[PDB]
């Protein structure tokens, strides 16, 4: 039933607050907590991610984080900050300066029981919980750091409730620092063994998106977190919204994810959006599976689809979704895995997303995201073959054999993708 | 090809017609299973547990 | 009089069990209310329809059933309903939080912990009863809930309730409906679980009554509403032996002894006709040997299979409406020399016929057309094991991977028992084909 | 574009097929195991019907039909015009044929034997099986029949066969029929003649066999231009007249007979096939079916433009691309 929320660090607080602005939207719910929607269908699953406060309010079910207050006090001062619980904003001063180790190890510690303090508050309240939502980026400290340790926190404290993430991967061309291999390299360990669900969400493929699609010259972290919250508010549509399928993280989790390790997940989005043109369903499908409109920077042709999730929202006709789904699925054929039958589900969503009559989110579990996994190891390596940098997280207390393990343990995850790109019925 | 068996009613009838003639577990050994199944869970969660405390 | 006990379990099992009682209370004159008009006996009675009706003083008749789900809202909707006056609170079980589409889940963890209430309600059910037939259970190979708690729910009677009969209706996993993409497992584990506890097993795959509705209703894209209409029109042909007068079928063990000779091949093949769509303006209204005819066509069965290669152990047909029976001598003379109908050696070459005259009901406003006549053919096939092939197959191609078993495992399964569900349903399969083939 | 999957690489009709569809650039070939296939040119053993016809959205075709091995098997091509009120024990063109187990029939052979040899007539017969790949005496057939472990067809030699001169030699009569999924008879207008270069020796399995791999013209395969011209020369008639005719009616009886158990009109998925029919004519130029053939090779020859044939009017009809080669044979 219901589902906690839980933003931590700069990027986490930022996708986060536009995930809050754009589903408030689209429920009906105005920046002071109060429903103004026309349809009844807004409030079906409303408690999914909102609590009801007396005088027919509603307060997001969220739990804001982060070891500066910068971020946050921005995120209250923006539009619809009054909306959140003010109980909920838990922050220190010190900052995690870009360190995973500050964040994991020294600083964060010190703030996650008040973290987790707020965390069994909410669950409390809670009917029957199904799990939690985390959104962070792996190239700071705080989101990534302190992110993974109350990951594995909230593992220790509700061992049966899914854990899903939105996972923001480092890119050079969207740099804050160097370090920022390092500190994705040790997240990614971290979630590998403590998420059910991570959406990879890459920043070198938003910034693609923005520059070459969109035809932005200069994208800002705001044009990005766009797209992310137009994905976030696609890929939970079936939780929030009443449907045939009665979706949960569960469910989803169970039918996406073979094999407990590959877990992370390739979303996509059409139209891609930043016009008044009506899009059909054919042009919907072409776009939704095409390399260009997704958010992790692989190419879905260097490898295969293990499970495919996707959901059309607006006012279309289903014989022709799924005329072209299975049109898209055929052209395709040597894409997905064949031993895994029926892996690829439509849903469908009469509410559509604000601006636009139809469109489409894509969720891919394919061994391309290796890839991306890749990509980070080897930015790792060329730091770690140095030892460059390294002497930011000695002194936070950790060692070399966590790096070496770290790395050996994201190596081991490509060679697990590899294995079933390769393999066939 | 042979009717037999006409029986009669008010709401309708029935009959039978031939073309041509021919040519557990108990309730411990349940709850046995099921505690098994439940100690393999509790088991691997306090592997878990255990994990999470190094 | 011997009363007859229905369980609905999960979803489909739960949905299905709506349509039906709907359309038992339109075929018994019940309004929603629990009120019967024609019922001229207050507070008690031993007819026919008390087999599924109880009665209360004030004259209200109460379905004999139970309706279970590991989760609330589809219940909720029973509660909440047209019909909500019919049950008692007590006959609606409801879970937390369901199984997410995995056996595991729901036989061993949470199963283990709700089997005893609805056991006790059941208990409940079976004591207002002078001499309890068996029980009719209703759900999907698919869920979670549907497999796990079911084959769970069906051990438990083989103990609770040794001597009374089990009758299942299964909903049959199909793409184009399909939930989940572990529904082979969860099918396979069911079935292995359930074979040796239940005596006649009703398969409805999703993807017969999906076409038919495309086919015959023009309905391009079918919901559960259509699909569960139609599949209660072939539930309530089936059940209407033991709801009305007559002389064939009116006890749960005639059907084992009518239509399984062997106990592991207990699926027999359902077939209706016709299915006539209502906004279809000009009608034109079908003989007794046209559904006859129909009956044999691979279109109209509830399981996509071809009989023609395979070997009959037993047909039955139960006719309703305007029926006599020289018309139907007439067809099955015409249809035994157009037909390729081979019978197994070791049994007779005939079939049992019942006639109901009242004709079949239909929702007001469904999309279904009031007919004059129509029919369901039972028939004990090898051929139907062609479904049982293809969802083998499926099992295959993921097991052959390990593909999703680390979800049951999770739950306390062992890999073990995936291998020998599997095993179990080679031998089903090998069975079919020793009953079935010739070299 | 459309989806085909190949089952059967010994195939050798099919493997040509299989070169067209491609070269038409709107053919993918897949892998044997995916089913999101609109084309199987599936396996001759244990083809899998039960899994055909369960795939949204696809219309699926295949090279067979399920149950027509009863015609394409010895013992079930005799038990079935034994059987069937529409070829029955009088019908005209099959030999007369018992099946003998080492249902059983060796009773009534060896009746009928005794009337031959009581009759003085000519009493040779022949045994043989479907797992293979002729005397006077029973006692030497049945004692050869035990000593293998397979059902046996015992059915009368033709012992005043057709000879082709110059040679006084024997042959046998090939015919490719395509049987498309709306059960239309198409013939193909091209068959060979099987033929025997030792001279027949009514008094040496070679001289009374025409197999070609036990073996005037080139591969001891003569083609229906030469026969028709001979015909004409030496007997004064056409190869329509004096044996086309029959063919016909034989192909028409065998195929119209079992079309109610193959049928795949109203099923799930379609079916075709391309069947090899032998034939046998004696000096009367009376028409003898020999043996039906569920999976033929071709004539080199004639491997092109029967194949197109394929493609034309079996495959395309049903998967349409971007004068006819084939003898429709009406029926009802
Ligand atoms: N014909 C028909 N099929 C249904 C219906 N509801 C679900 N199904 C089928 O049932 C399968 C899924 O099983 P469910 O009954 O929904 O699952 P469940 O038993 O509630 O168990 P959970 O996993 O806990 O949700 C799918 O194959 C569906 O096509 C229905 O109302 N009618
Ligand atoms: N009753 C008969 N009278 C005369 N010759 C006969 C005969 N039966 C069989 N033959 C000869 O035996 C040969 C092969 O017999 P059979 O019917 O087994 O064909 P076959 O299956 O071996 C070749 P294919 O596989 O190409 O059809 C024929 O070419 C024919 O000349
Ligand atoms: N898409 C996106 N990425 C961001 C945003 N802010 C920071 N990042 C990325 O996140 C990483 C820096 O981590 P950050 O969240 O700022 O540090 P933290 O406060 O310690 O968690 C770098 O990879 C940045 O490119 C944002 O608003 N949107
Ligand atoms: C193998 O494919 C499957 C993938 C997912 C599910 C279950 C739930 C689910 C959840 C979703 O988000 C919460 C979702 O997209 C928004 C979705 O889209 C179809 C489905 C079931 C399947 O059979
Ligand atoms: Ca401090
Ligand atoms: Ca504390
Ligand atoms: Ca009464
Ligand atoms: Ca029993
Ligand atoms: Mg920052
Ligand atoms: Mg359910």
């Amino acid at each position: 039933r219901e589902i906690v929320h839980i933003q931590a660090g700069q990027c986490g607080n930022q996708i986060g607050a536009k995930f809050w602005e754009v589903i408030s939207d689209e429920h009906g719910i105005d920046p002071t907590g109060s429903y103004h929607g026309d349809s009844d269908l807004q409030l079906e699953r409303i408690n999914v991610y909102y609590n009801e406060a007396t005088g027919n309010k509603y307060v997001p079910r969220a739990i804001l984080v982060d070891l500066e207050p910068g971020t946050m006090d921005s995120v209250r001062s923006g539009p619809f900050g009054q909306i959140f619980r003010p109980d909920n904003f838990v922050f220190g001063q010190s900052g995690a300066g870009n360190n995973w180790a500050k964040g994991h190890y020294t600083e964060g510690a010190e703030l996650v029981d008040s973290v987790l303090d707020v965390v069994r508050k909410e669950s409390e309240s809670c009917d029957c919980l199904q799990g939690f939502q985390l959104t962070h980026s792996l190239g700071g400290g705080t989101g990534s750091g302190m992110g993974t340790l109350l990951i594995s926190k909230i593992r220790e404290e509700y061992p049966d409730r899914i854990m899903n993430t939105f996972s923001v991967m480092p890119s050079p061309k969207v740099s804050d620092t160097v370090v920022e291999p390092y500190n994705a390299t040790l997240s990614v360990h971290q979630l590998v063994e403590n998420t059910d669900e991570t959406y990879c969400i890459d920043n070198e493929a938003l910034y693609d998106i923005c520059f070459r699609t969109l035809k932005l010259t200069t994208p800002t972290y705001g044009d990005l977190n766009h797209l992310v919250s137009a994905t976030m508010s696609g890929v939970t549509t079936c939780l929030r919204f009443p449907g045939q399928l009665n979706a949960d993280l569960r469910k989803l989790a169970v039918n996406m994810v073979p094999f407990p390790r590959l877990h992370f997940f390739m979303p996509g989005f059409a139209p891609l959006t930043s016009q008044y043109r009506a899009l059909t369903v054919p042009e919907l499908t072409q776009q939704m599976f095409d390399s260009k409109n997704m958010m992790a920077a692989c190419d879905p042709r260097h490898g295969r689809y293990l499970t495919v999730a996707a959901i059309f929202r607006g006012r279309m006709s289903m014989k022709e979704v799924d005329e072209q789904m299975l049109n898209v699925q055929n052209k395709n054929s040597s894409y997905f895995v064949e031993w895994i039958p029926n892996n690829v589900k439509t849903a469908v969503c009469d509410i559509p997303p604000r601006g636009l009559k139809m469109s489409a989110t894509f969720i891919g579990n394919s061994t391309a995201i290796q890839e991306l996994f890749k990509r980070i190891s080897e930015q790792f390596t060329a730091m770690f073959r140095r030892k460059a940098f390294l002497h930011w997280y000695t002194g936070e207390g950790m060692d070399e054999m966590e790096f070496t393990e770290a790395e050996s343990n994201m190596n081991d995850l490509v060679s697990e993708y590899q294995q079933y790109q390769d393999a066939t019925a | 090809m042979e009717v037999i068996e006409l029986n009669k009613c008010t709401s309708g009838q029935s009959f039978e017609v031939i073309l041509k003639p021919p040519s557990d577990p108990s309730l411990e050994e349940i709850q046995k299973k099921l505690e098994a199944a439940e100690e393999r869970r509790k088991y691997q969660e306090a592997e878990l547990l255990k994990h999470l405390a190094e | 009089m011997r009363e007859c006990i229905s369980i609905h379990v999960g979803q489909a099992g739960v949905q299905i069990g709506n349509a039906c009682w709907e359309l038992y209370c339109l075929e018994h004159g019940i309004q929603p209310d629990g009120q019967m008009p024609s019922d001229k006996t207050i507070g008690g009675g031993d007819d026919s329809f008390n087999t599924f009706f109880s009665e209360t003083g004030a004259g209200k008749h109460v379905p004999r059933a139970v309706f279970v789900d590991l989760e609330p809202t589809v219940i909720d909707e029973v509660r909440t309903g047209t019909y909500r006056q019919l049950f008692h609170p007590e006959q609606l079980i409801t879970g937390k939080e369901d199984a997410a589409n995995n056996y595991a889940r729901g036989h061993y963890t949470i199963g283990k912990e709700i089997i005893d209430l609805v056991l006790d309600r059941i208990r409940k059910l079976a004591d207002q009863c002078t001499g309890l037939q068996g029980f009719l259970v209703f759900h999907s190979f698919g869920g979670g809930t549907g497999s796990g708690f079911t084959s769970l729910l069906m051990e438990r009677l083989s103990v609770d309730y040794g001597k009374k009969s089990k009758l299942e209706f299964s909903i049959y996993p199909a793409p184009q409906v399909s939930t989940a993409v572990v529904e082979p497992y969860n099918s396979i584990l069911t079935t292995h679980t359930t074979l040796e506890h239940s005596d006649c097993a009703f398969m409805v795959d999703n993807e017969a009554i999906y076409d038919i509705c495309r086919r015959n209703l023009d309905i391009e894209r079918p919901t559960y509403t259509n699909l569960n209409r139609l599949i209660s029109q072939i539930v309530s042909s089936i059940t209407a032996s033991l709801r009305f007068d007559g002389a064939l079928n009116v006890d749960l063990t005639e059907f084992q002894t009518n239509l399984v000779p062997y106990p592991r091949i207990h699926f027999p093949l359902a077939t209706y006709a016709p299915v006539i769509s209502a906004e279809k303006a000009y009608h034109e209204q079908l003989s007794v040997a046209e559904i006859t005819n129909a009956c044999f066509e691979p279109a109209n069965q509830m399981v996509k299979c071809d009989p023609r290669h395979g070997k009959y152990m037993a047909c039955c047909l139960l006719y309703r409406g305007d029926v006599v029976p020289k018309d139907v001598n007439a067809a099955i003379a015409t249809i035994k020399t157009k037909r390729s109908i081979q019978f197994v050696d070791w049994c007779p070459t005939g079939f049992k016929v019942g006639i109901n005259y009242q004709p079949p009901t239909v929702v007001p406003g469904g999309d279904l057309a009031k007919v004059q006549r129509a029919v369901c053919m039972l028939s004990n096939t090898t051929a139907i094991a062609e479904a049982w092939a293809r969802l083998d197959h499926k099992f295959d191609l993921m097991y052959a991977k390990r593909a999703f078993v680390h979800w049951y495992v999770g739950e306390g399964m062992e890999e073990g028992e995936f291998s020998e569900a599997r095993e179990d349903m080679a031998a089903l399969e090998k069975d079919y084909e020793e009953v079935g083939v010739d070299s | 574009m459309y989806t085909f999957v190949v089952r059967d690489e010994n195939s050798s009709v099919y493997a040509e097929v299989s070169r067209l569809l491609l070269a038409t650039g709107q053919w993918k070939r897949l892998r044997k195991d995916n089913p999101r296939f609109n084309l199987m040119l599936g396996e001759r053993n244990r083809l899998p019907f039960g899994r055909l016809g369960h795939e949204p959205g696809l219309v699926q075709l295949v090279n067979y039909y399920r149950g027509a091995d009863k015609l394409c098997r010895k013992a079930s091509l005799v038990k079935l015009i034994k059987t069937s009120p529409e070829l029955s024990e009088s019908c005209t063109w099959f030999p007369e044929s018992y099946v003998i187990y080492p249902t059983d029939e060796r009773e009534v052979f060896l009746a009928a034997y005794n009337r031959r040899r009581e009759g003085r007539e000519g009493n040779v017969w022949i045994a043989k099986s479907s797992a293979g790949a002729i005397s006077s005496e029973a006692s030497e057939l049945l004692d050869f029949i035990d000593e293998q472990g397979q059902v046996h067809v015992i059915q009368k030699y033709l012992e005043k066969p057709l000879l082709l001169e110059p040679g006084h030699r024997k042959f046998d009569i090939r015919s490719w029929v395509l049987v498309d999924h709306l059960y239309n008879i198409y013939l193909y207008r091209e068959g060979v003649l099987r033929t025997s270069s030792e001279p027949y020796n009514s008094a040496d399995k070679t001289c009374h066999l025409t197999n070609h791999c036990i073996q005037y013209e080139e591969g001891n395969e003569m083609f229906f231009e030469e026969f028709n011209q001979y015909l004409m020369d030496a007997l004064n008639t056409t190869l329509e007249n004096s044996i086309l005719l029959q063919i016909k009616h034989i192909i028409r009886s065998c195929l119209m007979c079992i079309e109610p158990a193959i049928s795949t009109k109203h099923l799930h998925y379609q079916s075709f096939q391309l069947f090899g029919f032998d034939f046998m004519v004696d000096e009367e130029l009376k028409v003898w079916l020999i043996e039906v053939n569920g999976a033929p090779a071709c004539a080199q020859k004639l491997y092109a433009e029967l194949c197109q044939g394929i493609v034309d009017v079996a495959i395309s009809s049903v998967f349409p691309l971007a004068t006819s080669i084939f003898i429709k044979l009406h029926h009802h």
